[PDB]
RNA sequence: CGGGCCCCGAACGGCGGCCCGACAAUAAAAACAAAUGGAGUAAGAAUGAUCAGAA
């Protein structure tokens, strides 16, 4: 019902390990790949373990249209 | 009006069999200036290639796959001349100029400098040449168009992902600052970022699909038009051409009419 | 809810391009893909979804 | 509920020029077209909807009674 | 509770991997986790300052860690 | 719920630590809590305003309290 | 006009009639020699004259090189 | 300075001339009269024009 | 000095001449002059905007009038 | 001297909603905060510093009428 | 005019400036004159009074 | 007076040499070295000994800090 | 009346301090904030009570290799903030930056690398000085104005080093770093404490293991209160004393009027 | 006829004397295809240990 689209985008997302150029609400720009995920915590990898709040972010930017 | 068209078809024949002999007929303009020919002239005389209302001009490498390069025109120019004194330019026909009233357009053609090593000399060899043929062409009163494919790309607005092409050629540093200098010092102008500053505009991308769909292109035509002509730019677009040509069709209109 | 589903709906089936602010004062227009309740796909160079909470203002072109 | 739905009703029957004011202080203008539990639809030329969560203070234009 | 967010904090916690907390506006947050709850985490530094979790915006380990 | 927060809260009120709360637009606030719910939190300043928690980011007591 | 590095550089090239490609601001040149100027104008003499204006000149290119 | 001779000389001689303006249209016409900040051409409407958006004034005949 | 465009701008505002004003950036300005002064003149169209003279360039009356 | 003075001042005072555009034609939006004999504060949003010299016009989004 | 200035300078606002060909300069106040704009960003990227529209700083003073 | 920062900040480019990028009002840019400079002009050497008048200079930018 | 003290040593290995008692002279002199540089031991050593002066709060981060480096400080009071590292891997993987937030001061140590050593340790000193200017021209902008407390291996001026002849060649006059410090000063508006108040020579900090060196007085000044423009008009004076050296560096002390409170 | 020169009033005007208006001379230029669009175009700093702004 909530996680009937933004799930399986972001799963194949995960899979493609598309470089995503995440921006967070403040304006940051982030990048990396999504490396797990589940409801309330985004998991990206990088040369730096970072951890993101889905409450904070604006937009996941990727580099390639996924289907 | 005045429009000019650039494609660069990499091949006349195949552009043929992609069905650009019809597109071109199809697409009214005043001039058309296609490169790589890829064929002799007396395969140009072929009237297969013959544009109907339209003058038949084409001058060939002395090797035909080498490159080759050729000029329809609507009109009868006053004179077309090729060749500019250079090694890399007259025995290869990579230069080809029609003349014109008042204004007097050109079709030119870099090499790539992408196959190896000794292709980037050559064409470092070639844009030091030019740049001086060019400086030796600045008090000339008939102002130009070097329609041409420059195989260069200006600002990284030109290019996406510049980050990795940095080091590829078609994006390294000292063709970068060769064609700054040749625009900016010398007063010469381009009439598709004067009328149009907006990014993701390319023509060359790689054939395969997967570069297609995430549209890899680099910037490689370029209208470089002398600063008489800067004033009379109408608008510039670069149509997403199905396949048609690896350099997709640079399509600009000018204010300036032409005239014998 | 009861008005936004048909009014989003509407503004896709359109094909109405619809520009989102965001908070900070960033325009983003694009042609939307899909909605739900927390993400909004923005067509634009590339599928950048949007979270629901994020968005200020919806001003379509039309 | 007991005050955010009369208020609404009042300034939509109305049609009082609102100026919604958004939370980054922008100040906007237009007319309500019709209200929502979650979202409200401002028309200015065209519609626009404005999110709730993006609403800092509504202040009308003109001093409205409540029933 | 939570499939990862929960496990993440107690790896985080367990080797008190310093951690630098940044704000949803921009500022930063130095000092090991302490302790963490729903809605509250202890940072443990020159004092017991607590965060909120509503407000974190990306949580970045000091080194890499994994779950 | 607020297993963490509300023996914190205690603690401060009990021990009436001076805490200086900073709430994220930046602004800076001052004065001890008198007493505080699962939402707003009454103030010791002379003022003594209702904080809303929604609003706050950080509360760094002037002595680190257990 | 208190230092007045213009006046040197408008004097040589005149006085020596060099053949000058003084640019506009609009993007047009104008080939020819400067014949005379003052505060606002210049002449070019290129078979007839141009008045061409000072605040519109965007760069003086002598295709001749001056020495001073 | 030497404008006034200039543009007198074309008055008194009613030479047509072809005046470009700062954005490089091509205006043609007499000049009837002009001042310090004006000029008074003679063409078919007379356009009045300011000397602060001039570029270059040239005859058609020498 | 000064002493023909005053006239010339007098005359063309006492018989309220429609004059087409072509600014530098080619854009047409049909009204008539409701006044002039040093820096300025002051257009009669609809909501009759104030323009500058160093943007002004050219001031073509309709029909021609007579000095 | 006699024009442009009183009518910004007018501007001004009543606080007329005015619509500047530039030399190049961009339009712009905002309040005749302050004048000045060489520039102007234009208050939209945020405060911007136009200079005079590119200023095209000034148009007003309502009708003045001067002193 | 100069008190204007002077505060943006003083108080190291984030200027954002549009030329009359309007590219969108960035940087800080360094210094200013009659005639001259120390633009600071990186390199002293001076900008002329003449050539300047607008000035945008990033928060009202 | 009127140049009282911009002239002693030419005369450093010229006495250092450094090589500045002119860009004119009309976008093109004009790379090069300052060799002298006045009230109104500026003389860049390069392939070309320019003169440009300093009204349609938009911006300067040194290639290196001074 | 209100006044606050500050006292910098590089001991270059807390061991030989502790070993001629440090710890005595510290404990006597009254002062606000120290800053200990270059521990050369691991952090657990700095905690120990011994090394801990009684009544000032503790806090030591070192590099990988305990030898390597690292610093320490000593707080009077419970700073508001305690943070360390900047982002490069030249001063976070060496520790060689630690700063203590209080209010608006905020005491920060710097340790800047000899480049005496060997050559990389001149690319190393290269490098951070490249990040450190770029970080403080990123840095200048901000309202909190800092106090970057450290000996920086350099010398400023000629007034800092007799003899400059042989120098020239030397460390801690070479032409990049000399250069890079007045662009700090300068250009940004950067001052400091010691030059600001006493223009007087012959007084150094630094100097060779030579005992005839000490005894002329071939000394170096590469100890600078690098302190934002902000705090340099409340600078009172400064004084060093020739106390029979610690380490190779001197205990820089020096008194300000603002009163620093949590 | 109208440009360059000196002469003279009170940075600012202008008048007489004149000269020239085809350079008493480039040790040389791998080459001079020929000497009004118009009512107005402005997508995101890999993160100040913490910004109250007035007649």
């Amino acid at each position: 019902k909530g996680h009937s689209l933004q799930d399986p985008y972001l799963n194949t997302l995960r899979k493609e390990r598309v470089p995503v150029s995440i921006y967070l609400v403040n304006g940051i720009k982030l990048q990396g790949q999504i490396e797990s995920f589940d409801q309330f915590v985004i998991l990206l990898k990088n040369t730096v373990s970072q951890m993101v709040y889905k409450h904070a972010i604006s937009t996941v930017v990727p580099s390639r249209p996924v289907r | 009006a005045m429009r000019i068209i650039s494609v660069n078809v990499n091949g006349i024949q195949a552009a043929a069999e992609r069905g650009l002999l019809s597109w071109l007929q199809a697409q009214n303009a005043d001039v058309i200036c296609l490169q790589d020919t890829r064929a002799s002239a007396f395969d140009l005389d072929d009237p297969s290639f013959q544009l109907d209302g339209y003058f038949l001009y084409a001058c060939d490498a002395e090797l035909p796959e080498q490159g080759g390069v050729a000029l329809y025109s609507r009109l009868q120019p006053k004179a077309v001349i090729s060749g500019l004194g250079f090694e890399t330019a007259d025995r290869y026909g990579r230069y080809l100029q029609a003349d014109f009233d008042k204004v007097s357009i050109a079709t030119l053609l870099l090499p790539s400098g992408q196959s190896g090593d000794e292709s980037l000399n050559q064409k470092f060899k070639f844009m030091d040449d030019f740049t001086h043929y060019l400086s030796k062409q600045r008090r000339k009163r008939r102002e130009y168009i070097y329609c041409g494919s420059l195989y260069v790309a200006h600002q990284k607005m030109d290019v996406k992902n510049w980050r990795e092409c940095q080091q590829m050629p078609g994006f390294l540093a000292p063709e970068r600052a060769w064609l700054d200098e040749v625009f900016g010092n010398l007063g010469y102008a381009d009439a598709l970022r004067e009328v149009s500053r907006e990014g993701d505009q390319f023509s060359w991308w790689p054939d395969s699909e997967q570069a297609e769909m995430l549209n890899l292109g680099w910037r490689f035509d370029y209208q470089v038009l002398t600063p008489g002509l800067r004033r009379f730019v109408r608008n510039a677009k670069l149509p997403r051409q199905p396949r048609f040509s690896q350099h997709a069709p640079l399509i600009v209109d000018y204010d300036w009419q032409l005239s014998i």
